């Protein structure tokens, strides 16, 4: 039952995320490592700033602040009593997105199982934190925010804290937090990296387009022009150039880590991904298996039924820009 | 007889009282806590003398039986003979001192069926049906008035090996009588402990050794179901091994990590070669 | 969360195993149509005789009684004491298949949750059956079995044994079991559908011939003639006539239940089934998709890349001879 060093799976949620030294921290369980990263990346914020946005606050006052609500003031006749219904813009840091890290700090705190010095340090900056309200927090919380207003380092940390609050489950205490086991589910692992590449691709890759591309059936039914019942297919990624095409269909399956029988049940998609996509620039048209390993990378190639595919592996695991410059060769062979 | 014995003091002193009382005690426990030693020097405290003749030792196994054990005909050049046993035998020496302790050392005695070999003796062995009283005649006494009887003095000491998975149920004839004990490991303990410090041992590495059979011992008790909690590791390996007066270092511990116990993870986790690997990594590593 | 009637589960184990009135028992739950059948079944065979094997015994007994081992006579001097070692034939019923029957009623009465009914016969039945030696179940014990020197039928009420015995877990107590929620896993369920319908189509589609066809993929590869990465690939089913072929892949899917978008995923299984077999006679290849479905039935028919392709429901639940007859009826539609 082996799996990833921890430090290595922190890189490919970055590019999921699309916006270093880890060396420093010695904790090597995930949780340890993400928290540095946000105890970190808040004091990042702070040095700058940290947004503040007005809001407006409707209230009940001894005297003139900004303008005064003329009917409020009459009909609970507040004049009498020497005050006014009166619209005043006072300025906090007392928004949904800075709120949202003092509550994911506090379960960061009761984590049973963390660096003693990084719950420190927390703690810490908890107390910096007087004003904002603390909350119960949920996903509707972080889905109000994907208007996405805020700066883009705002969004990195808020990132950060939507994958603790998802994985966060209550421990040993009602009160203390544990973390979930991340990496042994492999849907979650491999739906990371199908969304790892897709980012990926578009940094290094700036030679070569990089889409996902939606696709029709060839199929045409006398019963129905919608072919509903058929299934949705949607390509994990097209990085298409001038010269080549090219599909990648990628996941995280556990028998494969085991060096035997092999687990490729997901090539049985990628022929008809091919199939129904019909280019009219007729440069080529090429397919990839590729699969992360532990140990050692092995690729091959394949001439199957007029189609060019191959089926590659990476040693996540020996370090992560020996892993950048093999993904670089990887793509650049075949593309070729 | 009482130097060096790495189990704790507590335990062979509730063993004298009990035994003394019950007179059948049963130690379980894993191979290699020395249950043949420690139940050897616990047969010379309760007579208090270091004299091996009154203790006597035997191992049993499946074809062990009464004839060997007790009463049998051999043949002599001509016609057959009777032939007096080992306990039959062995408890004439004994009613010659009954103030003194004589003792009977049965080694793996689970393996065997006791039924068979006993017999009729299982009744009298007891602590309680003993004495001229219940004195009955022999399955091979050819008289009546022949008979044999167990004297309170001698006491039974029955060894049994918990490790095996083969075990399935203990057996109902042992159970009635014997006072089960469960014997720990003791690997973390002073006198284990100040005894590799006499030797060249450095704490550093005592603590390292120490800590880390803890962590096995732990492991394999934890999942008590799949396996018992005496297939944890003993300590007996590290006793011998060191009369030439060797240093016990990480370059000497390797050579028994990997010759001794290795085997014996493999034996106890015949399922996941890559969990085997994972602990004997971390004994050295 | 819908689930199938459960007496209708019953029949496809029955195709399961290749070898009647359940209107009697009142409790729905499977343990108890599993149970009343069993029990009931014993008694079938009581009826005509249990299976007498004739174990050898040599033991020491004072006297000729067959054969007697001169050896282990004179090595043990027998013959002082009156006595022989001699081997001769007990006729018992202590099989290890009969010694299973007995062993699975006493997780049978075990089971917590059960009728009293049921439960009162099989205590009997444990009670009829002294000889008999009580055991510690494992698969290896029915692995033992699979030579099948048995008549026909005991090979049917111990196939029941082994559902029980795997589908077996202890409950509130230690001692007393619970049974499995067989139906909510769907792998199982999926695996006793594609394995039902298998035994099924012999016994009904006489006129056609049903195989199982292992396939080789067209590709070559420069660097494996093996190619053990490549997925290994065995058909569900196919059911081949002189003027048609025609494979099968069916699968149970929890999605489908609902009546929105559908799970046909494994169909992309399908083409290239279809691709890589090729076919001498040049007939016909056709494929088709059938699921089953609660309400309801619906079937489609697609032409798609030079393949004639079906997709068809059965509404189980319904009532079994319907269901016998719709499948007669959709497998001639489409065979045709
Ligand atoms: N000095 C000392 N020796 C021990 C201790 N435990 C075991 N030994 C020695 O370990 C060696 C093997 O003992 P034993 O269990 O009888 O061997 P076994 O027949 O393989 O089980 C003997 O020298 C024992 O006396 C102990 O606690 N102290």
């Amino acid at each position: 039952q082996p799996v990833i060093p921890v430090r290595n799976i922190y890189y490919m949620l970055t590019y999921a995320w699309g916006y270093a030294n880890l060396e420093a921290i010695p904790g090597n369980n995930l949780l340890d490592i993400l928290g540095y990263v946000l105890n970190k990346g808040v004091l990042q914020l702070s040095r700058r700033g940290l947004e503040l946005d007005y809001n407006p606050n409707t209230e009940i006052i001894p005297g003139i602040k900004g303008r005064i609500e003329f009917a409020k003031t009459i009909r609970g006749f507040h004049l009498n009593h020497g005050k006014t219904v009166s619209t005043f813009d006072m300025l906090n840091e007392d928004t949904l997105a800075n709120r949202i890290i003092k509550s994911t700090l506090a379960i960061l705190i009761k984590h049973e199982k963390l660096n003693s010095t990084i719950r420190d340090e927390a703690r810490s900056l908890y107390r910096k934190l007087p004003g904002i309200s603390t909350l119960h927090l949920t996903p509707q919380h972080f889905s109000y925010l994907n208007g996405g207003k805020n700066t883009r380092y705002y969004k990195f940390v808020i990132s950060v804290c939507k994958f603790i609050v998802n994985n966060s489950i209550p421990g040993q205490n009602k009160g203390h937090y544990r973390f979930y086991d991340f990496e042994r589910n492999e849907k979650e692992m491999s739906l990371l990296y199908q969304k790892f590449l897709y980012e990926f691709c578009r940094r290094e890759l700036t030679s070569a387009n990089t889409t996902r591309s939606y696709l029709k059936w060839d199929a045409s039914s006398i019963s129905d022009q919608s072919l509903n019942l058929l299934p949705r297919m949607e390509t994990d990624i097209t990085i298409r150039s001038s010269e080549k095409i090219l599909i990648v269909d990628a996941k995280y399956y556990k028998s494969i880590f085991s060096r035997e029988k092999f687990h490729s049940q997901n090539l049985y998609q990628l022929m008809n991904y091919l199939w129904s996509l019909k280019p009219e620039n007729g440069e080529n048209i090429g397919g990839l298996l590729i699969y992360p390993h532990v140990d050692t990378a092995v690729k091959h190639r394949y001439k199957i039924n007029g189609f060019d595919i191959g089926l590659c592996t990476v040693n996540l695991g020996q370090e992560w820009p020996c892993i950048h410059q093999e993904l670089l060769d990887i793509f650049d062979e075949y593309l070729k | 007889a009482l130097n060096d014995l790495f189990i704790p003091e507590t335990t062979i002193e509730t063993i004298l009282k009990r035994l003394t009382i019950k007179k059948n005690i049963i130690l379980q426990g894993p191979p290699g806590v020395g249950k043949t030693f420690v139940a050897r020097r616990l047969a010379y405290l309760l007579t208090g003398e270091k004299a091996p003749q009154r203790v006597n030792m035997v191992q049993f196994h499946q074809s062990y039986s009464y004839e060997d054990f007790i009463q049998g005909y051999r043949p002599n050049g001509v016609g057959f003979r009777r032939k007096d046993g080992i306990f039959y035998n062995f408890c004439q020496q004994a009613k010659e001192q009954p103030e003194k302790k004589y003792i009977f050392i049965i080694d793996e005695i689970n393996r065997a069926n006791l039924s068979k070999v006993f017999g009729e003796v299982m009744m009298l062995m007891e602590h309680d049906k003993r004495g001229e009283n219940w004195s009955v005649p022999l399955t091979y006494s050819e008289n009546d008035e022949e008979r044999f009887y167990v004297p309170e003095n001698v006491y039974i000491i029955g060894l049994m090996n918990t490790a095996d998975r083969s075990l399935a149920v203990v057996d109902y004839a042992l159970r009635r009588r014997f006072s089960f004990i469960d014997i720990e490991p003791g690997f973390d303990t002073p006198q284990f402990r100040n005894f590799l410090l006499n030797k060249k041992a450095e704490p550093s590495f005592v603590e390292s050794l120490c800590q880390k059979m803890n962590e096995l011992n732990q492991e394999i008790s934890k999942e008590a179901t799949i396996l018992g909690k005496g297939f944890r590791i003993g300590h007996s390996y590290f006793c011998c091994g060191l009369e030439d007066g060797t240093s016990p270092d990480t370059q000497w511990l390797n050579e028994i990590v990997m010759t001794d116990i290795a085997p014996l993870l493999e034996e106890y986790f015949f399922d996941d070669p890559y969990k085997q690997q994972k602990w004997t990594n971390k004994l050295l590593g």
